[PDB]
């Protein structure tokens, strides 16, 4: 039809106070994430990952899609705090191994074909 | 005295057991070597997890029923006496006050395992 | 039709309740298990004296692959690929070209015998008997690049096991 | 000179590690079962002195039997890390030793020697309790000719 | 006693020129976090929590978002904790 159904949402405000909510639950977590992994990270560098994941998203103007990324962060905070994940999990929105990628045109024409 | 050479025989080849048993091997060690064993994951701490009222409450009825015990071991000798209808009704006493014992913790749920 | 498990009701006279008193108080239950176990002590063990005794096996045993010839010496692959085409895993890969005398024979016959799930697909794909699963089952390696079969490699193991892998073939053809 | 004493002690510290190789249980898939046949009557893996062991503290080697995914990785190698030393690792199937039929999946690990060290290579899908046994034994070997106390002798 | 306003009024000052984004001098009793300091609400949200952790209450969505200038975090702080100075 011409309109949708909404999933808990009908509208971008009641999207955005879930997503404050979610940041704000995620933001109190992350203290207690570093102390009980037993994380080598500052819990500045930790709630700063955090930022740095729903700024993201915040391209997002359809409140179903801004729905499902709550939804799929309650999920993430909800295996982070019953320890669900294990060290390695949450360490792995930190790519420590992986090398620092290339950017600009020219380091990347070195290195290969792929633009 | 005989037994006291025994006992320190005995203590001494035990903690001569513990010196080669816990320094002799060949030893490397790193932080996550030696971390607790959780079957493949790291233990939750908690707070005081060995509790319940019945891991108590077994202990001291056991510890009544020692003394009650302790009350019993003198038989063997109580039973050289000329005296032995009086003997004999105490000793039979006091193994009624056991069973009394056990059998009103038994009625009174007591001995059980509860939800 | 069906039948019931557990729905038997004990008897409940002088003499069943005295049997049933005695067999709680005497543990003659405990007593027919530790029979059971005395018996079993003076039984024969089943077990064999390995790598002196060997289990028995079959012809038609999956073991490690072979590549195989005629018997004037020519090898047999004749580079069709279908043994690649039906693989499940792609654990064979092949390059073929024309040989100098013009025969069609593959330059490249890789297994990756831990892609392999020795499923015997590819010896049955096979349209001339080049690709075998040979009887060979201890052939457990200390690295893992051993374990990347080249067609050198495997022309090797079909020159090692032919003489047991015709017997076998010749045994269990007719069934194929 | 005093390199016979430190080899002939090599050989025993070596003849006692290889009789008494006690494996880790890690069954994670069909290669189980064809592990334990392997302790079934059969082959007797006890009469080997290759008892049937419990937590890995009083393990000497790991058996991988089975494939390994992305999700049980890091457990394996926890339980790795927790096993004292000398420690060894026997990857059996085509799963453990380099993915197998799952290779090209998204979930699972292509070989459980990304993981950790692997000493034996067990081929097969799943290698017959025999082939895994001959694997057993070619470790047992391996650990024969060993020369640890040489190797110190000489630093 | 209860504290009065000032009292507010201080310990708002003190944890708003703790956060990092907010510049001391840039930082007044009206100082509106998005258009004066250059604020987003992400970081309205942080501080609110530095608004929770000190006064002791929790103060939920539905109003915790009309907290924009510091003097408004300090007019709800009292209205909750009933101070009438
Ligand atoms: C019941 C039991 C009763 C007691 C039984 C005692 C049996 C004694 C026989 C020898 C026992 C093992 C000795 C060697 C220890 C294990 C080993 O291989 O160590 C290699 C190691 C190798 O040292 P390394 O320096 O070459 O390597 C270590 C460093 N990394 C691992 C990083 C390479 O040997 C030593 O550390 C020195 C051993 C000295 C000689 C010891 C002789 C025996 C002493 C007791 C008698
Ligand atoms: C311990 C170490 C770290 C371990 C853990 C590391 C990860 C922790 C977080 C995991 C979850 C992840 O952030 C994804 C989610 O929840 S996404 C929610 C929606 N996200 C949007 O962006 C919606 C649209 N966005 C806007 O409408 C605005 O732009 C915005 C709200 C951003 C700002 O609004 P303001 O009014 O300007
Ligand atoms: S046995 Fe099966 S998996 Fe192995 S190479 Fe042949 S077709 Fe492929
Ligand atoms: S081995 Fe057989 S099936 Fe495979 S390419 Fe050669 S001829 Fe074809
Ligand atoms: S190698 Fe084969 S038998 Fe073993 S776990 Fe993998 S699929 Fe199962």
């Amino acid at each position: 039809g011409t309109s949708v159904k909404p999933i808990f949402s009908r509208d971008m405000n009641e999207a955005k106070r879930r997503v404050r909510e979610l940041y704000r639950a995620w933001y109190r977590e992350v203290p207690n994430t570093v102390h009980l992994f037993q994380l080598d990270i500052s819990v500045k560098q930790g709630r700063d990952k955090v930022r740095e994941m729903f700024m993201k998203n915040a391209h997002v103007t359809d409140p179903r899609v801004v729905d499902l990324l709550v939804i799929k962060g309650k999920m993430e905070l909800e295996e982070t705090i019953n320890v669900w994940k294990q060290r390695t999990h949450i360490m792995r929105f930190f790519h420590e191994t992986e090398a620092p990628r290339p950017t600009d045109f020219l380091s990347k024409f070195y290195v290969g074909h792929d633009p | 005295m005989n037994i006291m050479l025994t006992l320190l025989t005995n203590v001494t080849l035990a903690s001569l057991l513990v010196l080669i048993a816990f320094w002799l091997p060949q030893l490397n060690a790193y932080s996550e070597k030696t971390s607790p064993y959780e079957c493949g994951f790291d233990p939750m701490g908690s707070a005081r997890l060995p509790f319940s009222m019945k891991f108590f409450l077994v202990a001291i009825t056991f510890l009544l029923f020692d003394l009650e015990i302790a009350l019993l071991l003198p038989l063997p000798w109580a039973s050289q006496t000329n005296n032995l209808k009086t003997m004999l009704t105490m000793a039979l006493f006091l193994l009624i006050l056991l069973a009394a014992s056990l059998a009103y913790e038994w009625t009174q749920k007591g001995l059980e395992w509860a939800e | 039709t069906y039948k019931f498990v557990n729905m038997r009701e004990p008897s409940m006279d002088m003499k069943s309740v005295t049997d049933r008193a005695a067999q709680t108080l005497l543990w003659t239950e405990l007593v027919r298990g530790l029979g059971m176990t005395l018996s079993y002590l003076f039984r024969e063990p089943a077990t064999i004296n390995y790598p002196f005794e060997k289990g028995p096996l079959s012809p038609r045993f999956r073991g490690e692959h072979a590549l195989r010839r005629y018997p004037s010496g020519e090898e047999r692959c004749i580079a069709c690929k279908l043994c690649e085409a039906v693989c499940p895993a792609q654990a064979i890969t092949i390059e073929a070209e024309p040989r100098a005398d013009g025969s069609r024979r593959t330059t490249r016959y890789d297994i990756d015998m831990t892609k392999c799930i020795y499923c015997g697909f590819c010896q049955e794909a096979c349209p001339v008997d080049a690709i075998v699963e040979g009887p060979n089952f201890e052939f457990s390696t200390e690295t893992h690049e051993e374990l990347l079969y080249n067609k050198e490699k495997l022309l090797n193991n079909g020159d090692k096991w032919e003489a047991e892998i015709a017997a076998n073939i010749q045994a269990d053809y007719l069934y194929r | 000179r005093g390199e016979y004493v430190v080899a002939k002690l090599d050989d025993l510290v070596n003849w006692a590690r290889r009789s008494s190789l006690w494996p880790m249980t890690f069954g994670l898939a069909c290669c189980a079962v064809e592990m334990m046949h392997m302790a079934a009557p059969r082959y007797d893996m006890d009469r080997f002195g290759v008892v049937f062991r419990a937590s890995p503290r009083q393990s000497d080697v790991m058996i991988v039997a089975g494939t390994l995914t992305n999700k049980m990785a890091p457990a394996l190698r926890k339980v790795y890390d927790q096993m004292p030393e000398p420690r060894y690792v026997v990857s059996m199937g085509s799963c453990a030793n380099g993915g197998g039929y799952y290779h090209y999946s998204y979930s699972v690990v292509r070989g459980c020697d990304r993981i950790v060290p692997v000493d034996i290579y067990v081929p097969g899908c799943p290698p017959t309790a025999e082939a895994l046994l001959y694997g057993i034994l070619q470790l047992q070997r391996k650990i024969k000719r060993e020369k640890r106390l040489r190797i110190w002798y000489r630093r | 006693p209860p504290l009065t306003l000032e009292a507010i009024k201080d310990r708002v000052l003190y944890v708003l020129k703790l956060y990092d984004k907010i510049d001391p001098e840039k930082l007044s009793v009206n100082s509106h976090f998005m258009k004066d300091l250059g604020l987003d609400s992400l970081d309205q949200v942080e501080i609110i929590m530095a608004m929770e952790d000190e006064f002791g209450f929790e103060i939920p969505d539905i109003d915790a978002e009309k907290l924009m200038c510091p003097q408004e975090i300090v007019d709800y702080i009292a209205d909750k904790k009933d101070v009438y100075e």
